[PDB]
Parts: C-alpha cells; structure tokens; sequence
RNA sequence: GGGCAGUUUGACUGGGGCGGUCGCCUCCUAAAAGGUAACGGAGGCGCCCAAAGGUCCCCUCAGGCGGGACGGAAAUCCGCCGGAGAGCGCAAGGGUAGAAGGGGGCCUGACUGCGAGGCCUGCAAGCCGAGCAGGGGCGAAAGCCGGGCCUAGUGAACCGGUGGU
RNA sequence: ACCGGAGCGCUGUCUCGGCGAGGGACCCGGUGAAAUUGAACUGGCCGUGAAGAUGCGGCCUACCCGUGGCAGGACGAAAAGA
RNA sequence: GUAAGAGGAGGUAUAGGGAGCGACGCUUGCCCGGUGCCGGAAGGUCAAGGGGAGGGGUGCAAGCCCCGAACCGAAGCCCCGG
RNA sequence: GGCGUGCCUAUUGAAGCAUGAGCCGGCGACUCACGGUCGUGGGCGAGCUUAAGCCGUUGAGGCGGAGGCGUAGGGAAACCGAG
RNA sequence: AGCCAUGGGGGAAUCUGGGCGGACCACCGCCUAAGGCUAAGUACUCCGGGUGACCGAUAGCGCACCAGUACCGUGAGGGAAA
RNA sequence: AACCUGGGGAACUGAAACAUCUCAGUACCCAGAGGAGAGGAAAGAGAAAUCGACUCCCUGAGUAGCGGCGAGCGAAAGGGGA
C-alpha cells in the first residue's frame, strides 16, 4: 500500500506548473579545456520531453 | 539496460544532510484582490480560520487587484503590496512587540 | 565437413551519416537562421542576404525567398530575395 | 592529451578564470597572455596548476 | 589461507568453440534528394598547434622545355609556355589561387553574459549562427575576430579532489 | 574367471541342414489384464503439398467378417533429446 | 569440538601422523629459472602502537577539542644461500 | 450424383508424418486491499472533504475541521514575488 | 557523525560533580543517570454466545458420516474415501 | 490455538547478474512470563522563555533522511482522540 515516490526523480528534475518535466542538460564534469565557452554557456539548463511523462508518474505523491 | 535515462544530473542544492532540515519560518502569499472580496480587517488566525492560508507559518502581503481601505495583520510585505496600502490602507508587522 | 582455414577481413566500417544537401530549395520562405544548404565543400557559395559559417553552410539572413544562381567562372550560388 | 598537458588561466590581484590548453616540447615556461576578467577589464593571466 | 563459503566466469556468430570483431572519420555497394543492411569492398582517429590562431599590406604553385660553377632525372637560380593537376598538419572525399595556400607586422575573440531562428533527431547527445550588451585586437578605413579549409582526435551519471562565493 | 597370436584333440560354430522329445503356441470348459487410444467408413501406384500421405489431385485395383501366421509402414508405442 | 575434552596412548623416535611408488632382482642421470619448502642477530617496504616538532579551531582569557612531522614501530613479501 | 485436407496449440507456413485430448461428469484461471492516472454519473463550488474516536442504532444515523487537496510561482539556497 | 545501549583496555567527582540540545568550542537553556515495583488504554482466539447479499457433501475445517481412523512409511510424516 | 518479553537466526528472492544493500531481525531454535505481555516517573523532549509517566489508533508522511545516492529502506517533535 502507498506509493514509494522516487528520491532520485525529484533529486534531479522538476515538473513545471504545466505537467512539463524540466531540468538538466547532460555532459559537463569531464568536458572542459577544449570546451568552447559557447557550450559551457549552453550547459546552463535544458528542458526534456516525451518519456518525461512516465517521469511525471515517477514522483507522484508530492509532485514537485 | 542503459542508464535508465538516469543520465540526467542532480542540482537540487544543499538537498539534505542529517540534522534534519531547518524549521525556519516560511511565508504564505496573499493576493489583495482576495482583499477586496473580504471585508473588515485581516489577521493571521483569520485567514487560517478562513480558507486562504492555514498554518502557513506566517503571511506575506502581495498580489494584484483592486485596493480598498481597511487594515490587515501582516507578517511580510512585497513592495507592490506596500503600494495598495498606500491607496488608503494600513498594516502591522511581526507582532509579539 | 572439414572446417580448416578461412581468410578473415579488416574492412567493414562506414559512418553515422549525417544528412547533407540543399535543405531549403527556392520559392521557400525563411525567418532568418534557417539553413538552406548543408555541404562539405563550397558547392553552393553565399548569395544575397545569405551567410556562411564554419561548416560551409548557406543559411538565411532575412525574411524572404530562396533564389538559385549559377556563375560558370565563379561557382554556384543560393540567395534570399528581400520580400519587403 | 596528457603529456602535452592541459591548464587553466588565472588573473592577478586575486582570481578570474578561463579554460584552455598547453604544450611543453616547445621551450615554453610561464604561459602568459591576455584575456578578460569577470569583474573589471582586460588583464594578463598566468599559467597555473592542473 | 581452495581448508571452506557466496558469486562472477560477456555479446554478435550462415549451429558453438576458434579467430575476426565491439566506438568514432572518409569512399564504394547506396538504386540521380533522405536514409539503408550483410563475418560486403578499400583505408583511417584515440593526435596535434602558441602559432597551425584574428586581422591588415603583399606574393602564386605543380609541371614541361630552352641556358648554366657544384650540381645533376632531383638541391640553386636565369627565361618562356602552363588555371589548379602543388601545397592545402595526419585516412578519405568534397572543396581551394576572385586562397584556405605562402611572407612579414601587430596581437591574443583558444572572450564573458546570452542567444533568434535552424540542421539532425525514439530519448539523451551532437552540429549551424546573425544579432545585442560589455570590454577589447587588427586595419585610415569599409570590416572581420565567440580558434583551426571541412567532416575523426572521444566519455551520461553516480564518487571525490581542486581554486573560489 | 583380466587383453592379443598360434597349434593339437574334439565338435551341428559352419558346409547345411534332416529328424525326434517335452513345455508353449492351436481347439474345448472356468477365470480373465496391461501400456496405447482425436475420430474412423483406414488399399496400391504416380504426382503433389511445411520437403517422408489411406485422407489432396491423377489413375488403377478392391464382393462383407475373420483365424493361424509374417513385421514394410502407420515418421510404430516407451523416455516433454542424455 | 565453540569449549571441557575425546582419540593418538596408558603408545614415547626401532615410535605416531602425511605423501609418493609398490614382491624379489639390475638401476635411478642432468638443471634451483619460476614455485613450494629448510635456514639467516644486516636490510628494502609495510599495521596498530609510541612519541610530539610545527599547526588549526574556539573562547576576554585560564582552558577544552582536532591534524599530524623526526625517529621508534612485528609477522608478511622482497633479500642471502641451501 | 454435384461438392469438401478433423480440433487446439504452435507457425514464415498445418490436413499434416509437430503439438495435447480414449469417452463422459463434476472442479478448474483476470480478485482484492491501499496509493496512483485518466474518463465518466454526481454534490458543492473559490473552495471542497474529514481520519481515529464520542453518542446512537439492531441491520439507523449523527457528532466529530485534528488532518488533506485547492489559492503563485520562480531559485540550489537565503529570499523575492506575477515575477 | 552525535544521542541511546556495550565487548577490551585506560580510569573520576556529590552540586564550581555533573549527561544532553548531532563533530568541536564559547555561551544559553534542559534533565539528575550508573537500584527495584506500577492498573488501565493494546494484542490473541482454545473457548461461550450472537450475526452473515457465507458453503452446500468434489463446495465448506483435511473429516457433516465411527478421523487424526483405514491405509502408506524405518521414523519424522503424509493422509483419505463414505 | 494464537497472541507476548528476551538470547540466538538464515536462504531463496529484490537489486533484472553479484558481494554493499535486499528479503529480515521475517521463517525457525531456545528460554521464560500471562490473561496478558513488555513498557513505564524523563541525566527525556524541542526552540516556543513551549512541553510535562508508559503504551494503542488517526495524523504528520512516504514527509526529515538513510542509500552500489541503485533496488529501495523509512523516522521523531507537533495536532486529534484512547
């Protein structure tokens, strides 16, 4: 009984007030040196969509 | 099989510890177009006894709408909220003083 | 059945081939920023209000119409008529 | 790649940064050349650490 | 420390072992866009450069023949014909002098804060760029500069080191 | 009483089999079961078709039920391939 | 066997445990590289422990707590030979 | 006499010489509890609803606002706020 | 990385002793350990009653009936049929 | 018959494999107490100068966190009743 609500799920991503799961761009922790500041600047945020629906099912109980 | 799209990375910041987390007072937002609809005065318990707050620690006045004269009992204040209480309205603060 | 020797290989390889060519042909409207040609060389040199970048790409500079061009002793060209 | 080594550049008067690369075989010692700081305006930047 | 215990001890594969192979770049198959398979046909990357980078003034190669101390088919220059067949870092293909090549001066935009609108696309990635603000480098300027002729030179996340607010 | 090769005697092991005896098998009275079983009104040939046919086509053959007997087949039963 | 103890043994190196081949006869060569194994009062390296230079944090401060250097630190592996 | 390759399962494909059933009879296989997400029949509706429990009833309901969802979101945070 | 309890060693104070509010300290609050007892509120269902949009002799306790009986098994145990 | 306190205590399985993690301090072994147990008079709580024995139901809350930060594991204070 009672859903478990995923910790990682909330821990890295957010669904904006629209049922739209939005958070993180991937790939910067080992990049660098030959990295143009262009992409470090574009390593700001991301958006995500589609399977993020299932990702909305993940968080459940608290939403967040 | 892959990183179950788990390859997205965390940036929830601070996000947990072990001495629990800090209780430190939070603010409930109030839009003063909900002001004009209500009448008399406003107070913390009054909103918790209403349907527009309940134990949200404290209360921050804010919002848009029509400014109408009366008094509130506020815990926090937006710059904008100070302005509709410049149309003809009063406000106290923090209490216990 | 006799399975003795059998001459192996060292050949089979290709490329995650990106899709390259004239992305936007003529008579087509662009809002600037729309690339009209993804090429490797300069099979299509810049036209009027069309720009080029690091990967030899004719893209849009305005809101108008792609117009094709050829100039034997200068090459082939792709432009964008204004539409004011 | 490593053994040819990679490095970051640092300002003067305390901090300001960027992300570049080096090379040893050419008689190169203190890698020093211009850039821009986060705060203020144009400065040198000296070779540093990892 | 096999005396004993829990486990591990890949995958594709003209049946399995064996060997080859496992990702990324270029050209064929590839059928006049896109794309495409097969243990199909031929080769490459796991680097490099502080100048090989940005700019402004400037030059033009390969080659062949004609003449010459060494030289010698080939170092060198003299002269004539020669439009890209040379160099274009390293495989391939496209591209290239109305320059990318080659010379010098100057410099460090191998910027920061962004970024419309696109290529590509199962996701996540990767790839294109004016423009706007800063504050600069070059040029009198006009102007280009957010690395490199272009496509290989690469590694989500979790872990933690690092200087710092 | 273990595994090769040889010789001597002996012999239905063989040429190559023939006969005889009993206990079964066969008929009569009493008792009377098993695995298997999709349903059966179940023939050859030559073709066919998931490549091996009573059943599908083509032709030919075949009066209806048994009993003793023979194992080619029904990819025969048994063993959810060692 | 966790122990107490049990066997070994009321045996005592001509004895008890283990390993290899296997009556008797003729004979058992050559290599210590790796490995196992016998040995060595030096040494390389390494644990807790010991010591406390230098220091951090904190408080008026006295003080309290934390980090750890020189050298001292075993078996083990390496090392020297058999 | 005109005509006609059982059933299921399992297939690229079955009448198959794949598969399971001798025959009949009975039994035998998509539940529930909680939390979700969506659509729906409803009550209220800027709000909406109570959990345990108190009282009652013998097949009788009521009381109980503790607590939940709703009103603002943005940022990792302090914190600001239709930004 | 505290608090709570404890296995080896080190090894104290009686209220300027003290344990604690999550390393650590200043401070500020809280609590009196290292002795022992205590109903109720909760739980269970062999059992006594009531009740059921519970079953109807392959169902329902395994058994309505002469069942922990026949029978099987060394024994533990399995376990009906009517 | 079940339920209860304590001293012992797994493995399949979950992680799509397996060690950490998991099932789980569940199954079982034992010991003991009873209509009950155990618990129980704060060297506690928590931040308000707010609390006031232990236990049960609801709540907070799948929240605070724990975690190959994976599978997943899952508190106390506070509020309502007993």
């Amino acid at each position: 009984p009672k859903m478990k609500t995923h910790k990682g799920a909330k821990k890295r991503v957010k669904i904006t007030a629209s049922g739209k799961v939005v958070a993180m761009k991937t790939g910067k922790r080992h990049l660098n040196w030959q990295k143009s500041g262009k992409e470090i600047r574009q390593k700001g945020r991301k958006f995500v969509l589609a399977k993020p629906e299932a990702e909305r099912i993940k968080l459940l109980l608290p939403y967040e | 099989g892959r990183s179950t799209t788990l390859m997205r990375l965390p940036k929830r910041g601070m996000q947990g510890q072990v001495p629990g987390e800090i209780k430190r007072p939070r603010y409930q937002g109030v839009n003063l177009k909900d002001l004009a609809r209500f009448e008399g005065e406003v107070t913390p318990e009054l909103l918790v006894r209403a349907g527009l707050l309940k134990k949200g620690y404290r209360l921050k006045i804010l919002g848009e709408g029509e400014a109408k004269p009366l008094k509130v009992v506020a815990h926090a204040f937006s710059k904008s909220a100070l302005e509709k209480l410049k149309a003809a309205g009063g406000e106290p603060v923090l209490l216990e003083a | 059945a006799h399975k003795k020797g059998l001459g192996s290989t060292r050949n089979g390889r290709d490329s995650q081939a990106k899709r390259l060519g004239v992305k936007r042909y003529e008579g087509q409207v662009v809002r600037a920023g729309n690339i009209l040609v993804r090429q490797r060389g300069t099979r299509f040199k810049p036209g009027k209000n069309v720009g080029m970048g690091r990967d030899f790409t004719l893209f849009a500079l305005v809101d108008g119409v792609v117009e094709f061009q050829d100039r034997g002793r200068l090459g082939r060209y792709v432009h964008v008529r204004p539409l004011a | 790649v490593r053994i040819k080594l990679l490095l970051e550049c640092t300002e003067c008067k305390r901090r300001n940064y960027a992300t570049e690369k080096n090379k040893r075989n050419t008689p190169n010692k203190l890698e020093l050349r211009k850039y821009c700081p986060w705060c203020r305006k144009h400065t040198v930047h000296r070779e540093v650490k990892i």
